[PDB]
């Protein structure tokens, strides 16, 4: 069963920066600043019709489109490539590239000089925007969630996604890898079941993963392959829809289909709460696991029918950091936490009822 | 007397068709330019394309994006002036001597305006008027005066 979806909301993305979002949608693209939460331009239905997904190129007028719902005028195999700045008098002229693929696109990845395209078994990376060519092909595990991350950092060109092997993550460093060849991804044994979440943190120096099972997300360096931390969304199983770092790494977010946003110390990571059975000290062999996990310093609840992407707002001061949940049912939640685990709503709006400011 | 080939294929200008009231649409499938001045052979100047430079309603107008438009190299570009000139010393009477977004919408590979298209002979580039509304029905020159452009 298929969810229809929520107010015709099919995907939800931040950019790269976490500073804008955007939402295909049945009815075309909204694309939205995150702080202030303000609509910054559309494609509507008779631009592009139904859309799949969409992918904004940090804050630029480039997005990558994918057709798909109800109505779509392009093809859920074809990446089209939007130019907003463009002036023309049909919206065919903004449509300056076209990839096109075998399957169905299943995520479309940007940064500064390279596209990275996935289906359900290969991911394709190419340079970007400039004369476009063919730099790299890998084959995956079956991947149909489209799970793939790539570093925004200009000194990092490292790509992650799931590795051939169960609850594994495959790392490539594409500047090192010479275009043509198999530099070996490396493997990192992140899970013991399928990935449901992957993430990079912006210098591209730490990946964040959890599993199917949704209870734990592991943190790994991506140089030493080592695991930095083990931290425990919940005990129960959850679905996660989003995990993401706060721009400095010192926090990461965390939605499920349990309804609840997690936020955890990553840099101090005695802010995270701990099990009171660590307390009670090492009374005997068999409890090691559970007492070394670190539960969120904070959480917070959005609709729990209501699938979202969580990131990080900007650094309102030295030690109020806030999070954003935008949810496919439209709405938006904006929450302030403290290092002593206090959450509270700073900010709810219906992203999909602000209209375009036409007064001023 | 001359001898200039021009060609306009399938020029569809159903006109009051529909673009609510007169889309009057030229939708010109094609407009090739064949010939000018004293060439007769075709070579493509411009103003499966589907060039719909008057695509109307009630106002605007389009532009086909085509790989090369303003190839002007043969024969005087001026020698339709000079035809201008004499249709004007035969046509005694010659009185014209929402938003637009009258694009021209092609990466021109070009190669007084004239003047400076023989002394080039891409070159220059699209101006993309989005709604820049310059032209009047007489004051297209203005809207086309609009700010300055080059290339190469």
């Amino acid at each position: 069963m298929t969810q229809q979806p929520l107010r015709g909301v099919t995907s939800l993305r931040f950019n790269q920066d976490q500073s804008c979002f955007c939402c295909a949608m049945e009815t075309g693209v909204r694309i939205y600043n995150v702080e202030p939460l303000m609509e910054k331009g559309h494609l509507d239905h008779e631009q592009v019709g139904s859309m799949g997904l969409v992918e904004m190129l940090h804050r630029s007028n480039l997005l990558a489109l994918v057709g798909g719902g109800s109505s779509p005028k392009f093809s859920e195999i074809s990446v089209l490539i939007w130019d907003d700045a463009r002036e023309g008098k049909d919206s065919k002229e903004k449509l300056v590239l076209e990839f096109t693929f075998t399957k169905p696109v299943l995520s479309v990845r940007m940064r500064h000089d390279k596209i990275v395209i996935v289906l359900k078994n290969r991911i394709y990376v190419y340079s970007f925007p400039d004369n476009p060519r063919k730099l790299f092909e890998f084959d995956t595990r079956d991947n149909p969630k489209g799970l793939c991350d790539l570093c925004p950092s200009l000194e990092k060109q490292l790509l992650v996604f799931p590795g051939h092997k169960c609850g594994s993550l495959q790392l490539v460093d594409l500047a090192s890898t010479k275009p043509g060849t198999s530099s070996a991804p490396f493997t990192i044994n992140a899970h013991q079941s399928d990935i449901a979440c992957v993430s990079l943190n912006q210098p591209g120096t730490v990946v964040a993963s959890a599993s199917q099972k949704g209870t734990l997300i592991r943190l790994f360096d991506t140089q030493s392959k080592e695991k930095l931390v083990e931290l425990r969304r919940g005990t129960d199983p959850a679905t996660l829809y989003c995990i993401n770092f706060s721009h400095d790494s010192s926090f990461l977010c965390a939605s499920s289909d349990k309804g609840t946003v997690h936020i955890f110390a990553l840099k101090d990571t005695r802010l995270n709460r701990r099990s009171a059975l660590a307390r009670v000290g090492k009374v005997g062999p068999m409890i090691g696991q559970y007492v070394d996990s670190q539960w969120s310093l904070a959480s917070f609840t959005v609709p729990a029918e209501s699938a979202c992407i969580c990131a990080f707002g900007r650094n309102t001061s030295k030690n109020v950091n806030s999070v954003i949940a935008i949810c496919v049912d439209g709405t938006f939640h904006k929450y302030v936490f403290t290092p002593d685990g206090n959450c509270n709503r700073e900010a709810f709006d219906v992203y999909l009822d602000i209209c375009d400011d036409d007064d001023f | 007397h001359v001898l200039m080939e021009i060609q306009l294929s399938k020029v569809s200008f159903q006109h009051e068709v529909y673009r609510p009231l007169s889309r009057q649409v030229f939708i010109v499938q094609e407009l090739e330019v064949r010939d000018r001045l004293a060439s007769s052979q075709i070579n493509k100047f411009l103003y499966s394309n589907m060039l719909t430079i008057k695509a109307l309603h009630v106002c605007c107008l389009r532009v086909s994006l085509m790989p090369l438009r303003l190839n002007v190299d043969q024969d005087a570009l001026f020698f339709l002036k000079d035809f201008f000139t004499s249709l004007v010393a035969g046509i005694n009477p010659v009185v014209p001597g929402r938003e637009f977004r009258f694009t021209s919408e092609v990466p021109i590979w070009l190669d007084t305006f004239a003047g400076l298209l023989i002394g080039l002979a891409s070159e220059l580039k699209l101006k993309r008027l989005c709604c820049r509304h310059g032209l009047l029905g007489v004051d297209k020159v203005l809207g086309y005066a609009l700010n300055e452009w080059l290339q190469d």
